[PDB]
Order: structure tokens, then sequence, then C-alpha cells
């Protein structure tokens, strides 16, 4: 009875339906990103059940604001709901601030966001992680908000399913010099190699960037770079 | 607010919350409304009567308008809180309509609070069911039982609280149409001497005419307990 | 039954509130806070074995107002909500009395809201200690005296001359204990200070640390905001440590 | 959004919850207080857990309002809710009557506190008792009040840990006859009784309730009175 | 039974209590309705449990409108509270549009208070049956606790819904005279009935296609339907 | 949260409510309170618990407004209380608040039978809404008024409540009840009354004598009105007597209490 | 004016531990009397007593608001209120109503029961005291009365000598008021006696 | 109460012209002479309002976020004219409805896929479509012209004699018109988008021989 509602910590200070909605994040595919010095690109395998979606279908990057995206791991429909937040959270900084909302703080209402359903018995934990790229004032952020709220900023991630292998092979990269040219490139590649062919038949790579050739708007990358 | 839902099918279609009110019922004194040609009649069992109970006059049949008379078994505390609704309802219909309540309606109306409070979350049913008698003002009258589900009934006569169906059994056999006054009171008490242990200070007995409510006194009712003592030897 | 609600067990304790205790220890982190004559400083770990993790991304040190500094220990997002929340009070506090949140009440306002998480159910304790540092000006002379106020999960409040929280926060008090027998605490200056400091986070934690594994905060009677401690001094600290 | 209630009866009549509420309230240090004929002291050990706590930060005694004070064992910050209202009930009572609220005005306020948490859906009960001490125009007084919300006006009394003992040692060296300075020493030796380690102005705390104010003796005043012991 | 909350889904795919509001529906009398071109039959089981009930007072029958009649099985009281909605939306209906509310808006605006239950604790454990005549003609429906309307040409509800599918599956064709109609409907309760189908046991209903309104049959009337068979 | 709802307000299986049910033997654990109707007054005698030498008095400036067991809820209307304490005030705060708003309404005493139904009702209220716990008390309220005279309600803890002539609550309520029947007559006067009362007290909690330290009376009786300030207003009536509560000094008390040692001695010559 | 409109005065004065209040006995609408025998006073216990002036269904209610109050009071507390607290109370209540006013316009003289000092506040509608040593008023004939009072009060009277004084200034100033009169009610106030007396005025 | 004048517009073959004074005044005050009145809205519209500026700009934002936010949260296609100007319109009624007006009279134009757009919104919601639409003194002043213009050339205007017509217009709201200045600027809605020009002036004729200090004098 310690690990059925996330109001409870069980005899070791663990709230286990944080762990749990982890666990989701884990077993979803598998997401990398990295943040240059011009931009940060966001790369995500989506993994298909039927031969007869649309390209573009079940999209798990949205933008949230000019300057900044979410790239969302784990139960999408969850993470839409953060985007929906994120978007809110965006849309206030422009509407009462004036300002394009620094991607730190764009992070930080995430995590908040996402915590404090780890606190009331009446909610459950959101099953996904979300990846934060922005390049407002602040400069290339790449932040991720797992399902516990806790947020950190990272020079390159991975998540999903392939995580351990995907940061061993970004691990490889060099984040000082690394280009979001280059860096489309090898996100893309490293999700071809970790992605297991006799499980998830069909897939595509999803990427998205924000960097100073796009005007530092958040997009989908043309699919002529993959 | 607390709203919990506390009455909710079980398995094979049962509301236990209503069952176990409805138990409520069969644990609480019996009452038994027995309707003649120009009359009503109300009897309750009392407690019995301790030499504490205060010797002034505590009717257990509750006036809920001037027309309308309303016994129940069961929780009394439950019973009283419907009668307060009951009583106010008919003032507040006066106030509406400037008629008086028809019966039927007062006894819908009490029996829509019974069904509401095995609906609403936060609250157990009332568990409670009463028989209702009175006239409306054309001179018919009418007698009523609502249990604890909601649903009300008019009867001939009736029976509720302990026993309710060996005494409503009984009923079916004797009871004719078209009693007098007399024959009604009579009726009644042989009724509930069904389950009753003396007829002697556990009887309250109201006799409802049209225009006219009017409870035995201690000693018009034991000429009746004699009549009809006597009458149960055969 | 008790163990996963907040009502009382047998022996009259609050198992959700310890279990809550032991999310600040969890993690592996400890914090420890001190304060001299002038200033308080307060030191807590800051590791990051991710090679790609960006190390000035993660913190667990937080102006609450210009005048305070936290460092939460525990549970990291239920200590950046706790931040959240002590900088609304502090912003409610500025607005409603004109002046910025003494210290102390800061403390024993967020020592309230602890507390009402223990006693209303069903709202998870937050498993975080907090640790506001920051000065707070006399009546009589109008100087700046530093103070050091904990919150626990419980809601106990309380002021400190030392205080460790996180793991090992027993061998890094029992250290300081310690050097407490020798000098007198407040008296000291504030890189004395910051070296017991440093050096009872070495003893505890049992290793020496380098300066980016630490990250210090500082509010001083000269500069009173509150300000991480750059690297640099932190080196020739730690530096005077290893030698006497 | 819990509205259930917590506290609830069990079989035997007993409010279980509130009994746990009432062992805890018997868990903290001792406080104590001891009426006199010209006043009241409270006092309580601040057993602090390391030497490293700024010992004046910890507050066991505590003004209510200029003419009554209180103290507590048991769960700090439970105690420290309940301060708060009785601190808001004393200022609202001046508000409207101008006056001091009397002391068992001020305690069956609080004593409705502790009721609510009895009853109200969602919370467990306080795991503290209080010593309230005051002076009103009925003269000095001193009431204890437990989890259950009942109080008690005492002429000396003793909550927390070592209170068993503490009371019957109050039971002999207590007389109505008695003055402050007595009730002071009396109290501070009662304290001391049951007390690990010396007796410092640092880690006790003492009320006194005299002509008409409640005070927090300073480490200075105490301090004499810790010399004479 | 606290276990689960009233909003869980089986591993089947099905709601528990809707499901269990269904079977409350299988312990109720038997009703039944029959679509014919001259019109709509309704007819009920009443299931009195004494002679000394006096059976108009247990209508299983209730004019909705001038032209919708509805029928209920399960938990009488519940279906009071479903057609007292319906009866102020369908009057709701003239007074906004002045007409007749059709038979399948009433339908749905029935069961627009069956979807409302996490509000209702509970589902109404009550199906109905509602015949009218409106513009389309005579028109049958069914709600279900799960607020699911159907329409229908033949139907039953109750315990003897089983036994009377069998029936309307050999003998009802969709051309039918509404004096077949009668006939077949109180042949089903002659056969599903527990007690001996009287005049009195039994409520029939009809709403003509020709004048579109609801008659309710007395005793009578009933009678001279039972006559011919 | 919902796994760890008790579900107070719940019927059991046979149509009983536990926790009304349990907060009743809550109430039979607590101190005996006897309530005496005359016709002169109506007499409440309760069993305080056994007094430590360390107990001070509230030093209250009106002495008949309150003691341990008995309270004036108005001029007209006094009760008693077993069970838990807290409870009780939580009530008793509602029913002074009650009867005052109806004397604003009508400017007239409330009868003693609606002040209890008020607060039978507000009983009631917990054991159907709400899912807490019930009022774990049972009052005595005694008053009078112009309806019906001296009055003597019990209450219990499910909102039921009855008039009685006696009757006991809390301890030994079963034993209290069978010796008021043996004992009560219509026509005693208020001594005979105050008698009976502590009579029967002594006789639940075993004592030989009377331990006028671990018991309160209280008597609330019609005594001559004193400030009829008739030039105030001209056309009110004010009634030559009108209602008392009192609670009786230990002096007040020490003669009823001797006296009734004495019909214990002479009740045990026969024997 | 709404607070003339029932007509009515009262009036209080202080004296060697004493006070006396005093009301006029009229109740109008405007200039229709309506009745002759409406004294203005309240007796909240042996030591205070207040009159209120002003619309007079306002005075009802508030006045009953007050002895609800009060009585309340009394049954928690275990006391008689006191003169102060009493009028911090009503000025409390005033202003709760600040926004929409009872248009009262109590007057409270009291009595410490021990030391006999004697506390008088009157108040505005909203309930701004007035608390001085000597004598408060209100009503129709509140300027006439502070005339009187001015000229005829002074220092540490006696009960008599104080009575004489508060008639005769009722009285006088009644005299001058078209919506006071039909003479007064007076109540004395000492430590030890209450002595109300009814005083004969002109009839119109 | 920093306020626009007129704004007026004109659909030519090919797009919209809309014309307006960069000025700001405040009662009389002319306060600001270099505001950019006419904004963009979307990719296709612009927009220019005659009265409160700070309704203007209040509503100005809530239309041009609604536009962006609508495409960068969906894959879909930015709003139409008529639909962003459906929009402004309901937006600006239910201000009426709560009291809260918008108190701006205010022109709007865009243009997609060679569809042209060109309405007028009002204070309480009024709006209407027409080849011309003017507000404020435009209305009074140089609608008739306007009309005048499209009465001759029923085939529709060029740009060139739209622009040539518009400024004859500004020219007599500039003369005309007292809280104005001389320095305008026009918007063009085309196929490609939407272009603002750099402020501008007309030429003004004042050396008619009736102005002259003799004829115009009141004593001889």
């Amino acid at each position: 009875g310690h690990d059925q509602s996330t109001d409870v910590f069980s005899a070791e200070g663990r709230v286990f339906q944080v762990e749990y909605a982890g666990k989701a994040v884990d077993n979803s595919s598998t997401a990398v990103a990295a943040c240059c010095k011009d931009g940060v690109v966001v790369a995500v395998e989506k993994v298909h059940t039927s031969r007869m979606l649309e390209k573009g279908s079940n999209n798990r990057i949205h933008a949230v604001d000019r300057q900044a995206g979410i790239c969302i791991c784990g139960l999408l429909p969850d993470g839409r709901a953060i985007v929906s937040r994120a978007r809110q959270e965006a849309e206030n900084s422009r509407d009462i601030f004036a300002t394009p909302i620094r991607g730190s703080v764009l992070a930080n209402r995430v995590g908040e966001f996402m915590h404090a359903y780890t606190t009331h018995f009446a909610y459950r934990p959101f099953g996904c992680s979300a990846i934060i790229a922005s390049y407002a004032d602040d400069g290339p952020q790449l932040f991720v908000s797992d399902p516990s709220g806790t947020v950190a900023g990272y020079y390159g991630v991975a998540l999903g399913k392939a995580k351990t292998v995907a940061k061993s092979e970004l691990e490889k990269l060099d984040f000082s010099s690394l280009t979001c040219d280059e860096a489309v490139g090898k996100l893309a590649s490293i999700l071809h190699e970790v992605h297991d062919k006799q499980k998830d038949k069909l897939y595509e790579v999803e990427v998205a960037w924000v960097c100073d050739k796009s005007d530092r708007k958040f997009v989908h990358v043309p699919a002529d770079m993959v | 607010s607390y709203d919990r839902a506390i009455t909710v099918f079980s398995p094979d279609g049962h509301l236990f919350q209503v069952e176990y009110a409805q138990e409520a019922v069969k644990k609480g004194l019996a009452a038994v409304g027995v309707l003649g040609s120009d009359s009503v009649v109300i009897a309750v069992e009392k407690k019995s009567a301790v030499k504490l109970q205060d010797s002034r006059t505590i009717r257990k049949i509750y006036k809920v308008d001037a027309n309308i008379y309303l016994a129940f078994a069961g929780l009394s505390a439950d019973a009283r809180v419907l009668i307060n609704k009951a009583q106010l309802e008919c003032q507040r219909f006066s106030l509406n309509y400037e008629d008086t309540m028809d019966v039927d309606m007062l006894v819908r109306y009490v029996a829509g609070v019974q069904q509401k409070s095995t609906q609403s979350g936060g609250s157990r049913p009332f568990g409670v069911a009463t028989v209702i008698g009175g006239f409306n003002e054309d001179g018919k009258p009418h007698l009523w039982k609502t249990d604890p589900s909601g649903m009300c009934s008019a009867w001939r006569a009736v029976a509720i609280g302990r026993h309710d169906q060996t005494v409503i059994e009984y009923m079916e056999k004797s009871y004719k149409d078209g009693m007098s006054r007399d024959e009604c009171v009579h009726f009644a008490i042989k009724s509930l001497l069904e389950v009753v242990e003396s007829g002697s200070r556990n009887i309250e007995l109201l006799v409802l005419q049209y225009k006219e409510a009017r409870y035995l006194t201690e000693e018009e009712l034991q000429k009746f307990v004699v009549e009809v003592e006597k009458e149960r030897e055969e | 039954f008790d163990k996963y609600i907040t009502v009382f067990s047998p022996e009259g304790s609050l198992y959700q509130v310890e279990y809550a205790f032991k999310a600040v220890t969890y993690p592996g982190l400890l914090t420890v806070a001190i304060r001299c004559k002038d200033a308080v400083l307060v030191v807590t770990q800051h590791l990051i074995p991710d090679r790609l993790m960006r190390p000035d991304s993660v913190t667990a040190l937080y102006e609450v107002t210009p005048n305070i500094g936290c460092c939460m220990t525990g549970r990291a997002p239920d200590g950046r909500a706790l931040v959240q929340r002590a900088r609304e009070e502090a912003s409610d506090y500025q607005y409603r009395y004109g002046v910025e949140i003494p210290i102390a009440v800061l403390a024993k306002r967020m020592g309230d809201k602890a507390q009402v998480r223990t006693q209303q159910a069903g709202l998870r304790p937050m498993g975080v200690v907090s640790t506001f540092i920051g000065m707070d000006q006399s009546d009589q002379d109008g100087s700046l005296k530093p103070q050091i106020y904990t919150v626990d999960p419980a809601g106990w409040t309380g002021g400190h001359i030392a205080c460790a929280a996180g793991k090992k926060q027993v061998e890094a008090m029992a250290f300081l204990e310690k050097r407490q027998k020798s000098t007198e605490l407040d008296a000291l200056t504030q890189k004395e200070a910051a070296m017991i400091a440093l050096a009872a986070l070495q003893s505890a934690i049992g290793t020496a640390v380098k300066a980016k594994e630490v990250e210090v905060g500082r509010c001083t009677a000269a500069n009173p905001a509150f300000q991480r401690v750059p690297n640099s001094e932190v080196e020739e600290w730690l530096t005077a440590v290893a030698e006497a | 959004e819990a509205f259930y209630g917590l506290t609830t009866f069990s079989p035997s009549g007993k409010l279980i919850q509130i009994e746990y509420a009432t062992t805890a309230a018997g868990k903290g240090t001792t406080a104590l207080g001891v009426k006199a004929t010209d006043g009241v002291v409270i006092a309580a050990k601040k057993k602090a857990p390391s030497t490293l706590v700024d010992a004046s930060s910890i507050q066991k005694v505590f003004v209510l309002d200029e003419h009554v004070g209180c103290t507590y064992s048991g769960m700090g910050p439970d105690c420290r809710v309940l301060i708060d209202s009785a601190r808001k009930n004393c200022q609202q009572y001046k508000l409207m009557y101008n006056e001091p609220i009397p002391i068992s005005q001020l305690v069956r306020k609080i004593s409705a506190i502790y009721q609510e948490f009895t009853q109200s859906g969602g919370v467990r009960p306080f795991g503290c008792s209080l010593l309230v001490a005051g002076v009103d125009a009925n003269g000095y007084h001193l009431y204890q009040v437990d989890p259950s919300g009942t109080f008690w006006a005492w002429k000396a009394t003793a909550i927390g840990t070592g209170s068993p003992d503490a009371k019957a040692f109050l039971e002999k060296r207590y007389t109505v006859d008695m003055e402050l300075e007595d009730a002071v020493h009396t109290a501070l030796l009662t304290l001391k009784e049951g007390f690990d380690g010396q007796m410092t102005s640092e880690n006790t705390q003492v009320g006194r309730v005299v002509e008409n104010r409640f005070e927090i003796l300073s480490v200075d005043q105490l301090r004499d009175y810790l010399d004479q012991i | 039974e606290y276990d689960r909350g009233v909003n869980t889904f089986s591993p089947e795919g099905r709601i528990f209590q809707i499901e269990y509001a269904v079977e409350a529906i299988k312990l109720g009398s038997t009703s039944l309705g029959i679509r014919t071109p001259e019109g709509v039959v309704l007819a009920a089981e009443k299931r009195v449990p004494s002679t000394l009930v006096v059976p108009s007072s247990m209508s299983k029958i209730m004019e909705v409108d001038s032209h919708i009649a509805a029928v209920m099985s399960g938990m009488v009281a519940d279906a009071r509270i479903l057609v007292e909605h319906a009866r102020v939306e369908s009057q709701n209906h003239r007074f906004t549009y002045n007409e007749p509310m059709s038979v399948e808006s009433c339908t749905l605006a029935t069961c627009d208070l069956s979807i409302q239950f996490g509000l209702m604790s509970r589902p109404f454990g009550v199906s109905l049956l509602i015949a009218g005549v409106d513009e389309k003609g005579p028109q049958l429906w069914q709600t279900d606790p799960s607020g699911t309307h159907t329409r229908y040409d033949a139907q039953a509800i109750g315990g003897g819904a089983e036994a009377a599918q069998s029936v309307f599956t050999e003998r009802y064709h969709r051309n039918m005279t509404l004096e077949e109609g009668e006939t077949l409907a109180v042949d089903i309760l002659k056969q599903v009935m527990e007690d001996q189908l009287s005049p009195e046991n039994i409520e029939v209903a009809v709403v003509r296609a020709d004048d579109g309104k609801l008659h309710m049959y007395t005793p009578t009337e009933i009678k001279a339907i039972m006559s011919r068979m | 949260s919902h796994r760890y709802d008790s579900r107070t307000t719940t019927f059991s299986p046979e149509g009983r409510l536990y926790q009304v049910e349990y907060a009743v033997e809550a109430i039979q654990q607590a101190g005996t309170v006897i309530g005496v109707c005359t016709k002169d007054g109506v007499v409440l005698a309760g069993e305080k618990m056994v007094p430590h030498p360390l107990f001070d008095s509230e030093s209250m400036q009106d002495k008949n407004t309150s003691g341990e067991k008995m309270y004036k809820i108005a001029e007209h209307i006094g009760c008693s209380v077993a069970g838990v304490t807290s409870d009780a005030y939580a009530l008793l705060n509602y029913a002074r608040l009650s009867a005052l708003r109806h004397q604003y309404t009508f400017q007239e005493p409330m009868a003693i039978e609606d002040l209890c139904r008020i607060l039978c009702d507000e009983k009631q209220l917990y054991t159907q809404y709400g899912g807490v716990r019930p009022y774990g008390v049972s009052f005595l309220l005694v008053g009078w008024d112009r309806y019906y005279g001296y009055q003597l309600y019990s209450t219990e803890p499910s909102g039921d409540y009855s008039a009685w002539s006696a009757y006991a609550i809390g301890q030994n309520d079963q034993v209290a009840h069978a010796l008021l029947k043996k004992d009560w007559h219509e026509s005693m006067t208020l001594e005979d009354g105050m008698l009976l009362a502590l009579r029967v007290l002594g006789k639940t909690m075993d004592t030989a004598k009377i331990d006028l330290d671990r018991v309160e009376v209280a008597v609330m009786r019609k005594v001559p009105a004193s400030n009829i300030d008739q030039l105030l207003d001209p056309f009110k009536h004010h009634p030559k007597t009108t209602p008392r509560f009192q609670i009786l000094t230990r002096s007040e008390l020490k003669p009823h209490a001797e006296r009734a040692d004495q019909a214990r001695e002479a009740e045990e010559k026969a024997e | 004016s709404i607070m003339a409109y029932s007509g009515g005065s009262v009036m209080a004065m202080a004296g060697k531990e004493c006070f006396v209040i005093i009301s006029d006995n009229r109740l109008g609408e405007q200039l229709k009397t309506i009745s002759t025998e409406v004294p203005k006073l309240h007796v909240v216990n042996d030591s205070i007593v207040y009159g209120l002036t002003g619309l007079r269904t306002d005075q009802q209610t508030f006045a009953n608001k007050v002895q609800f109050r009060t009585e309340m009071y009394k049954l928690r507390e275990e006391r008689d209120i006191t003169g102060k607290a009493f009028a911090a109370m009503i000025t409390s209540m005033l202003y709760e109503a600040r926004f929409g006013p009872w248009f009262v316009e109590p007057v409270i003289g009291s009595i410490d029961k021990s030391t006999g000092e004697v506390y008088l506040c009157a108040t505005d509608l909203i309930g701004a005291p007035c608390e001085p040593e000597d004598y408060v008023c209100a009503g129709t004939a509140a300027e006439s009365l502070h005339g009187m009072c001015e000229a005829l009060w002074r220092p540490g009277m006696s009960p008599e000598e104080l009575f004489e004084i508060a008639a005769q200034a009722m009285l006088s100033a009644c005299d001058r008021d078209s919506l006071s009169g039909y003479g007064a009610v007076a109540m004395i106030v000492t430590k030890d006696k209450v002595t109300t007396r009814l005083i004969k005025g002109r009839k119109d | 109460m920093a306020s626009g004048g007129s704004v007026i517009a004109i659909k030519y073959k090919g797009g919209v012209l809309m014309a307006a004074d960069t000025l700001l005044s405040y009662g009389s005050l002319a306060k600001w002479p270099n505001i950019p009145r006419i904004r963009l809205l979307g990719s296709h519209s612009a927009v220019c309002a005659t009265g409160s500026y700070a309704d203007f700009q209040m509503m100005a934002k809530q239309v041009e976020d609604n536009i962006e936010r609508q495409k960068m949260y969906h894959n879909v296609d930015e709003l139409s004219p008529s639909e962003v100007f459906s929009y402004l319109h309901r937006s600006i009624y239910q201000k009426r409805c709560d009291f809260d007006p918008c108190l701006c009279q205010m022109v709007f134009i865009g243009v997609r896929d060679g569809e042209t757009f060109l309405a007028g919104v009002d204070d309480v919601g009024t709006r209407w479509e027409d080849d011309c639409i003017a507000t404020g003194y435009g209305a009074y002043i140089a609608l008739p012209l306007l009309r005048q213009a499209l009465e001759k050339n029923p085939d529709g205007l060029s740009r060139g004699e739209a622009m040539r017509i518009l400024t004859d217009c500004l020219r007599v709201l500039f003369y005309r018109e007292c809280r104005a200045i001389n320095k305008f600027q026009v918007a063009d809605a085309a196929s490609d988008g939407v272009r603002i020009s750099e402020p501008f002036d007309v030429e003004t004729h004042w050396e008619y021989e009736g102005y002259c200090f003799e004829k115009t004098a009141i004593i001889r």
C-alpha cells in the first residue's frame, strides 16, 4: 500500500508512483538532443504501430513559443498536456512581461508543473519527460524535466529505451565545436543505430531545431537533412 | 464538501445501503394505517411505558399539515428530519399555490427526498419508512407508504416496521372496503395486536376524518382493546 | 494504515513525516552552513557525474530575496517548490509591509506551510530540509548579524550557528561540534569559517572535495545580498584546508 | 481535498487518534507551571539537539498577549499553529472589547480549535498540549489544554516527558500561600529534578505572570534565579 | 464493495456500476413496447406486493406529454426522477419551439441525466421505454443506465425480457395493427408474469398514430383485449 | 485517499450506524448525571471526576453559569453532559446561540423542546452527511417554559431525544433508571427531588455517604423576579416569577447530602 | 432627515459615583405623534444603561442585536460586561455597518461597581465614540441639551443634585424640540442603587 | 486618451491601400507625430484605428497573438483576412457587451491568393466591407472622393490611380481635419503580403488669391 499514490513516501523516502511513471518514459521511444553554440537540435524516434499513418502523425515535438520547443518522451497525451502548460507560460511571459520566456525559466515552470502532480493523492505523475530547447536571450539551452519534476540542463541528452546506448554515442561528440548542421546528421544517425528493428518495424525520425540559421525559431528541420 | 458515493450498486443489482436502511426499518416499531369510507386510521406501537417518560402526551404520529399526518418506522432522528422537511414543504406549497397540498403531492415530495438520498454523494439514505394519511380538500381520504428507496404507493391498509409483512398478510385476509370509523379503529387495533404484546400503554391511535383529527384517549382505546382481545380467542 | 496517511501511529509519531526525512538523505548530498562574526556561508555538494549535463544549470542554492539565500537538501523538485513558495511568501510580505521579510519570519512561515502538509491528509510532505541564510538587522545598533534558519519536513524551524543536512549530516555535525569545543564560531572570520565548513563536508563524505564539486553561497555584513561565491575563492579555501 | 474524518470512534467508544495525539503530546520535553497568590510561572526545558543550534532562536515559552503566555509540550510546529491562532484571538478580542481577553475565554477558544481538528475532515488532531498562564480581572490563572480540546485550571502542573514525577514533586512542594519568588524557585527546582545535566539560562526558558503582565525572563533575570538553586 | 470506485472500468471495458445497474433491471417487473404503424403500445406487469395496494398508485406507465409515454423497469423511484426530467424537457421544448418534442429528442434528454454520476452518486437502476408519436410517426426507444438510447420496433425490459425477446422474434412483424399489437403485448405478459394475468395486474397504454395522443387503458379496456385470445 | 475513508455515515448490515453505537459506548464511560423533574423545579446531579488537590477554580464571577458537569444555555435552560467533553462545548455553544437567536427573532424565551430539537438536528446531521464522526455527547436539558412547565429532555448522539420525569445518562444509567423507577412520583417537592437525585447518584457510584467533592448539583426553578424595570417599557408584561438555573455551592449542597445520608442510614435499618 | 424621523432625545451625565441617564418619551413619524410612552433606555446590567436615538426601527433592531451580544457575552464569559467593553462592542457593531449604517446614536452610561469611576460614551451612527467626563447626549434636541448641560452641570454632583439638573435640562431642551417630549424617564445609577423616575412634562 | 485620427482605404486591382497620419493626439494637443499607426497582423493583413490608441493597442495585441499562436501551435494554415477580421469584430463586439468598449473604429485590409479584403469595424461591432472605407473625418471628407473615384473607374482603379486619389484625400484631410499632420504612411496589401510605406508628406496649396490678407480682412 506504499505505492498506490504519489502522495506517499515509502519508508526510504522514495515516491514510488513517480518511479513507476519514470518507467513509462524509459519503455518509450528514444529521443536525443544536443545543445551547440549556434542552437539546439532535438530528434526523436517515432514508433508507429500501423503502416498506414500519415507522415506527421503523433508528432512528439511541439513548438512552445517562437524560440522554444518541447520534445516529449513517454506518453504522448501527457506530454501534450505539458506542452499546453509550457505554451501558457510562454504566452504569459509575452503578455505580462513583454519578453520571450528565457529557457531556464521555461524549464523551471515546466518542472514545477510536473512536480505539482507528484504531491497530491488526487492526481498522478506525468508519464513523460519533456525536453525543452530554447534559444532566447539566455542563449541556446537544453533542459529536461522528468516526471518527478526534476529539471536539468544538458549539453546532450538521451531518453527512452535506447537511452543508455544513445548516451554512449552522444559522448563521442564534441559539444564545444559541434554545430546545428552537423548535429542534425549525428543525432539522427544515432537514433538509426540504437533503433531495434525486429521489435519496432515502422519508424520515422522527427528532428527539430532552434538555431541561428532558423532565425532562432524552433522548427522541424526540412526532410532533406536526414 | 464530502461527496463520496455511499450508495452504490453491488454486483447482483442491489443497493446495499438501501437494503440496510430497510433493515433499520424492520427493527423499528410497528405502525399501521387503515382506510375506511370517511376515515383514515393511523396506529403505532409505543416502545412501552416506563414510569419515567413524561406523562405529558408525546405523539408518535406527527402532523405535517392540517390535513395530513405521518407515522414512521426506523430511525427516529432521520424521521424527524423528513417530517420537518415535509412540514416545511406543505407550507412552501400553500405559500406558492394558495391551495393546500394534496396528500399524494406531499407523499411524492417525501418519497423524492428519500430517493434523493439514495443517490446523493456524501449522504446515507434515510432509514425510515412512513405511513401518511389524510384527506384532500375534496373529502377523499388517502393512505400512503414510503420506503427508504423512495418508493411510495397508496394502500387500503398498510403496515410498516417490525413484522410488517406478517401484519400485511393478516390485513389482506380480513380487510373489507367501506368500513366505518369504528370498524377502522377496530381493524387497526386488531392488526397491530398481531405483533404488539398488550394493547395497554403501547398503542397510540389517530383517527382522521375530513377536517377532524383526533387521538384516542387512553380510555376510549381500552374499550376497543377488550372488544378486540376478546375476539382473538376465537 | 498510519504509514500512508498523516495520522498518528500508536507511539504518537507521524510516519509520513519520518519518511519525508529519509527523502532528505536519499539523494546522497550533504550541505553545511556556518556563520562567522560578519558573514554566513552555505556549502553544498554539487555532483555532476553525467559528463553531458551542464553544471551551471543544476543547483541547490537559490536567492529567495536579494537578502536571503537558501539551500535545499533533499528531493530536488520538492526543494524547488518550496523555493517558489518562499519567494511568494517573501514577496507577499514585502507588498503587505513595505519591507523585506526578515529571515526568521520567512523560516517560520515556511515551517507553518510544512506543518500544514503534516496535518491535512493527502498532501505529500516536501522531502527537503530548507536552509535559509541571510543577515538580520538588530534593533539596538542597526548592525547586521548573520543567520541560518532551517526548516524541516515536520515544520520544525530553528536558528543555528552551524548546521548540516543531507547524507552524513551526523558525521558533519559531530565534526562541527568537535571544532566548536576548540574555537568560538561566532568570533571567526569568513575564511576560518569556510575552512571549517569545507573541512566538515570533507570529513563527512570521506573524500577531499574539489571546487567544482561544491557550490558556496554567502551573505556578509559588508555585502548583505546573497551571492554565489566564485570558484577561484573556493579553490583558495580548499587549498587552505589541505595545508593547515 | 480529503474530507472524510480521520478521527473516529472505535468499538470501545474511544477516539484512538486522540489518544495517540495525546501520547505524542506527552513525548515533548517537560514544561510546567505554578500559580501563586501574586502571579504564575511557566518554565520549560529547551533541550537543543546540538550545541550548534542557536538556543536564543528556540522558543518554548511564548507571549500571546501582554497579559498571557503559554508553553507547550509535544510537537512544536503543531503548537505553533495554536499559538498563532491564540495570538489572533487575543487581538480580535481587544479590537472588539478594547480590554484584554480573559484567560478563560482564550482557553475556550484554543480548546475549540483543538476540538475542530478531532472532528473536521481531512485533518489529524494536534499533537501538543499547552499551558497557558495569564492574568485577568478574575486574577491569575494557569490552564492546561490537551489535544482532546479538554482543559483544566491548575494550581500547578507539568506536561511533557518527566511529567508524572514532576507532578508528584509539585504536589509536595506546593502551598496555597506561595508567593512568586518561591513559585519560580519551585518551578526551577522541579525541572532540575528530572533534568539530564546542568541547567543554564540557555537550556531553560521561564515566563512569569506578575502584576498585570506576562513576560519571558531574560537570560540575565533567569541567571539570578538559577544561582539560588 | 467500495474497493472499486464508481467510475472504474472492468478489464473487459465495461464500467462496473453500469453493469450492476443493468443487473438491477433484470430484477424489475417486465415492461414492453411494440411499434406499429397505427401506433405504439406499452405494457407493464404491475407486480403489486399486496391486494391492499391501490394499483393506480404503482403506475409503471407515465405520461411524459400528450404524445409520449414511458414505462420503467427497475427501481421505480429512480424512474420517477427521469420521467420528471423528461416532462420538464418536453415542456421546455414546447415552450421554446411551440411544438411537441420529438420522441428521440426526449429520450436523448433523459439519457442526458443518466451520464451524470461520480453529481449523482450512482447510475439510475432503470431502463425506460419511451413510446411516442411525432412527425416521423410512432416510435419506441429504450434508455439504459449507460445513457445509451436505442430505437427499437419491439422491446422488453425486466425479468421477462429474455423470454419476451423469444416471442417478438417469432410473432412480431413490422406491419401489425394496433389491436394485434395490444394482443401480442398482453400475450407476452401472460406468459412471463409470476402471477395470473388479470386486468389490474397490468398496465397498458398506446399512443395512436392517427390522433398522436396517448390513451391509458382502464381495467375495462384491458379486459376487452384479454377477451379476444 | 478514498482507500482510507472509514465511511462514518454508512449503514452497516443490520441497519446499525456503528459510529453512533460507539459514540454511545463513549457516553456510558462518562460521569453519571441524574435528572429529576418535579413540579417545583428540575434537578441535575452529576458525578465530577476525582478532584486532584492541585485543581484550581477558574474563579468565574458568575457562579451559576457553568460548573464541571452543568451549563446554562439560557436563563431558562440548563444542561448537563456526558461524553466527549470538547464535543459538548461545541454543541453547548450552538445551543446558546440558538436559544438567543430565537430570542432575537421572537423576543421571548425559546421553548425547551425546540432548543432540544435544534440541538439534536445538529447531531443527526453528522450521522448522515459529511463523512466525519458524530458528536459523542448526551445532554440532559432542563428548563421551564410557559407551554409545558419544568421539562427534562435527554439527547443521544443519534439525534433522538426524549422527555422524562427523571433519567440518567453516563456510567451506570441502567442501574440509575431502575432506582428512579422505584422512587420517583408525580407530586415531589424540590427538596424531595434533590434527595432522590442524590440517593440515586450515591447509589450508582457506590458510596456510603455522598462525596461532596465528587458531586455537582444544579437546579432549575422559578424565583421572584427582581428587575421589573416597568417605567422603561410600560406596556411590557413582566411575570412575577422567572426561571433560574442555579449551581449549588458546596455549602448549599451540604444539607441536602446529609439529608441523603440519613435516608441511606434509615434504609439499612430495615435490612 | 432619517435620524429625526422618529424623534427622541437622550442624555447622560456624570456625578460623583453616579450617573443619570434620561430619555424623552415620544415616538413620532415626523410631526405625527404615535406614542407618548416610549422611553428610549435599555438596561444592560446593574451598572450600564444606554439609550438609542435615531430611526426607531433601527433603535429596535440594534437594541436587539445588543441584547444578543450582551447575553451571549454573559454566558461565555460568566460575568457582566463593563461599560468600556460594552461601548467598544457597540462601536464595533456600528462600524461593521459603516457603509450602510444603523441610523441610531447610542448614549451609554456606566459605572464601575468597585471604583465608582463613571464612563459615559455617546457615538455617531458609525460608531465614533465621544467619552467626555461631564455629559453626553443625542437626538432631535441635542443642540439644546448641550446648551443646558453646559450651563447647569458641574463636577462632583450627588445623585439628587444630578437628577435635578438632568431633568431640567431634558425638559427645557425638549420644550424647544418639536420631535421630543412628553416628559422623560430617568435612571439614576449609583454603586448601591438604581432609581428610575418618570418625570412630568408638557403634552405638546 | 492618446487618439488617432482618420484612416482611409481603397481597393485597387491587385490589392488594397490603407493610409493614415502618423500622429497621436491628446485632445487638441498634437502629442506624438511619429507613431506608426498602421499595424500588420499576420502575414496578409494590416489594421489601423481611429480613436483610442490604447484600446487599439490592446485589441491589436490580442489579435496578433491569436493569429500567431493558432499557427505555431497547430499545424494549420494561417488565418485568412476575413477570418482575422471576423475574430476582431467579434472581439470588439464582446467588449461592447461588457460595457468595456474598444473605443476605436478600425479599418482592416488583407490579401490572400489575390482575393482582397477591406473592412471597417466600429466600437459597437458594426462591420462592413466595401471598395473603400474610412474612419474619423476620413469618413466625411475622404469617402465621397474615394467613392467618386470608384464610380468613375468601375473596372477597378490601378495602383497608381488609387494612390493618386488616396493622396488627394490625405491632402484634403490635412486641410480640414484639425487634429492632423502632413505625415502619412500607406500600407499596401498585395499577393506578396503587406508593405507599409516610409512616412511621406503631400504638397499643400495655400496661396490662392482669396487667402490674401486684404481679402480675408474683416474690416476695410
